[PDB]
């Protein structure tokens, strides 16, 4: 999930926005 | 600020800044 | 740190610290 | 919601925990 995508690997705007309400 | 490794509070900061008035869910598992 | 007025990033910081490994939802509306 | 409870008024542990997953 987010940690794998954005901490252990490099984040993106695309993915962050998937977690906005 | 978003296209890098963001961990713990740093990750939550970026969600907060990107999401703005919508807010967000933070589900680290 | 929790029994005070917590706004914006300050509120998100407290959710992060209280919730720990569970994470949280931040729904300001 | 949270902002009314914890920013415009004084927060509590009780209420913060209601927003933990
Ligand atoms: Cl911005
Ligand atoms: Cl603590």
């Amino acid at each position: 999930g987010i940690v794998e995508q954005c901490c252990t690997s490099i984040c993106s705007l695309y993915q962050l926005e998937n977690y906005c309400n | 600020f978003v296209n890098q490794h963001l961990c713990x509070s740093h990750l939550v900061e970026a969600l907060y800044l990107v999401c703005g008035e919508r807010g967000f869910f933070y589900t680290p598992k």
